[PDB]
């Protein structure tokens, strides 16, 4: 319900896949191949492997085949014979891949190792990305994973985002719910519970776990700005500090030099910031001068 | 004779040993100059 | 709630990661590879990597495929299945990363160990910035740093801006909060703070700390200046002294030579320097000048 | 509250750093790598490290790369984890920084030792500077400065501006208040306090000082003549005496020469200075030749 | 990174921060407030003396 949205299992995590195919059916728009030699060496690989030698040297020029990357997430867990969902991107000088069709490819982990076999048909969205798609249940898991979940008396829930009030209310509250001394906070990142021995009680205690509810506590005043996309975002605990601000073409609506007031909570904050009646653009550079005057009282990242 | 010893032109060490640096006084700067002729 | 916002814990900080990569899935909006060798090349070691050998001394140029470098940030006490947040960047002649992919890269510390593999979709805004990315979620850390966290019996607070009075107020809140003896103030910029020994009471004692509320005390008068962006702030300690001011263009609304009243609190400043009539740009001048003779009682930054 | 705002406590300063880097993500707006060649020097250096070697005597240009200079501030006691602002600008042939990234770079001292490491987004204004940019939070510390704060009887305030009656007046408001002999003047620019030995009652004594009020007295009677800008500024103390004044194309409002009365106080000064009806640029010299002549009472400085 | 040095050429300031130019007016001069830190100091004789 709560703890399930704010931390993870320790052991239970994901990996990732990557391979190289081919991808054929398309209506003329691969790859110009006169220019991309891997396409017609692997086509040339897979059908000398199929039975068909073609002679070396010789004229080839494709307009349906596209060399592609394929990516994929190894899920937790994960069982031999189950599906995944992979992704597709063109990597040479291709127009589309909007009808086009995966055929077998191996996915390697970076040990270099086969975990999966991706094929299937790929659904372009059809502006839109045209050399990229997806395909749902597109893989096939080859092979599964150790793990040492279910030995030992010790699990770990790593928290999102590190804070010691958070670690110590999550702690507090398996305590209150499971026993005295269920839990023990490491640090501002990692709670440790004591499980029952085995395998499918300390099911039963993650399931028990994961669905309690915990009141978070307040966060750090920050301001994010992205002045890549141009936007501007605070959290509910930012405060402002009385000052004056002056910039460009901006005014009293009264001369060039505008006064803000104190500001305890956020709707003060919004009323006192529009009242200079700034696009988001001097917004920006309004606020990172505040922050290095001492107005701003928050955390500003650019991000 | 070419047996017989004799001084070079150039005579003593032709070589020279550099000096570790003095300690820098631990004030609030970074910049320490050593003692300035 | 408070001294969280001003201070930060010693021992809890973040390092920086950094990689190398390639993005595939551009709609022809990559590299131009006949002057970014290090595109093919790195093309070529990955392709020998999965098992495919291209000759060398053969043309190949690509279309959908783009050189970046990837940049996160390895947060505090970070456990090894965890996620972070990435940056992705071009780096040689390249359109635009619109719905590229981050195919498998590692990411070293600056002694060049692997802390994190990257791999995701990349998101950029779509004016707006088109070679630059964030992908969320898109890391996931493999190593570990070794702290010296809960062993001994002292934690070092420090503040983000130095001052006596600060360090004093923390230290008497805490001290009024956790009994007599437990803060103590070492300089400008630290509070030694004693602790039980241990891993789990330290925790509770930064819990209970970290959400204390103390009273600012005021700061030094400053005026900032950022001529690059051309904006100027005031906090609210600038005092002024009555003086003449003549700046070209500038008359009384009466000559050229404008009087400036004595100014205590920051409204008469405001008022006083609004009577002139002068946008930022002169502004700017006219308060150079004034520190420059003695009637600005602040501190002038250029930043 | 004021004393904090007239002097500075010996012991305690800033200091510079200073570091190369490079700037990705640009939207080709980054150098002409043709022209400078430690551009792509530095990126293949960087390549080596990560682990890719590009063959040398080879084509490379890059469009979203650039060289940049990386300065910041150390500022007092710092302590290692925390973070400070850094300043970044470009430094060959380049358009704009608009969104790009810092990479890794160290920043070192006058010693050639690195005492920071800094990354992170930058943020420019966006009429504005391209070629310069901010970044907030963007260098960690990573060395600590030694000190000897906290050891000894003595400290030493430093006065912002000389003066003997400024020395005096703080040695004796610090006596009224902290004791008999607790302050003695040492010249117009540093007054020798008597402090407790140890860390935490010095930090106590600063805390209580610079917190006090004193009564400014009246300073020197100066104008300021910033040429470059067309500024003119005159503090309270300027007199005037009477005296015959002319100048090409002014007159009386009668012939060329007008007549300026004796002025007491900033008022007549103000008044009969405009009864003249000339600009500031006319003002510069009328005030250079009076100076020159002895009617005007002042200081005369061209900044 | 600046060092400033007086007539025997000794090192007595160091300067570094960003200029201010006014923006007709002086485009290839400007100045820089507390642009500089004091790195050595004078003897005087102040003090000595009746
Ligand atoms: C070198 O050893 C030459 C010395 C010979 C000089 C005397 C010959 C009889």
């Amino acid at each position: 319900e709560r703890i399930r949205d704010l931390t993870s299992v320790q052991g239970v995590r994901e990996n990732s896949l990557i391979g190289y195919g081919l991808v054929v059916g398309l209506d003329g728009t691969g790859d110009q191949t006169t220019q991309t030699p891997f396409t017609t060496q692997t086509l040339n690989n897979m059908l000398s492997q199929l039975g068909i030698t073609v002679p070396t040297g010789t004229n080839m020029q494709l307009k349906n085949v596209a060399a592609v990357m394929v990516t994929a997430s190894y899920p937790p867990f994960a069982r031999q014979g189950q599906t995944i969902d992979v992704v597709v991107s063109s990597m040479g000088n291709a127009k589309s891949l909007r009808g086009g069709t995966l055929l077998m490819t191996p996915l390697k982990g970076v040990d270099s190792q086969v975990y999966a076999l991706a094929q299937g048909n790929i659904l372009v969205g059809g502006v839109n990305q045209l050399n990229g798609g997806r395909i749902t249940n597109g893989a096939i898991i080859e092979r599964e994973l150790p793990t040492q979940f279910g030995a030992g008396n010790t699990i770990n829930l790593q928290l999102n985002d590190e804070d010691f009030t958070m670690a110590q209310q999550i702690t507090d509250a398996i305590n209150r719910a499971r026993g005295y001394g269920s839990a023990t906070a490491l640090d501002a990142r990692t709670v440790q519970v004591r499980v029952p021995s085995g395998n499918s009680s300390q099911v039963r205690f993650l399931a028990d776990i994961q669905n309690m509810e915990v009141n978070v506590t307040p966060q750090d005043a920050k301001v994010v700005i992205n002045s890549r996309t141009g936007s501007v975002v605070m959290n509910r605990e930012v405060t402002l500090d009385s000052c004056a601000v002056a910039q460009g073409n901006l005014s009293v609506t009264g001369g060039s030099l505008q006064s803000v007031r104190s500001s305890a909570n956020l709707n003060s904050v919004v009323r006192a910031l529009n009242a200079l009646g700034a696009t988001p653009m001097d917004l920006m550079s309004i606020l990172q001068s505040m922050q290095s005057a001492g107005c701003l009282r928050a955390k500003l990242e650019i991000i | 004779c070419a047996w017989i010893p004799a001084k070079p032109l150039v005579q003593g060490a032709t070589t020279a040993q550099p000096i570790p640096g003095p300690v820098p006084v631990a004030n609030g700067s970074i910049f320490q100059s050593a003692q300035p002729i």
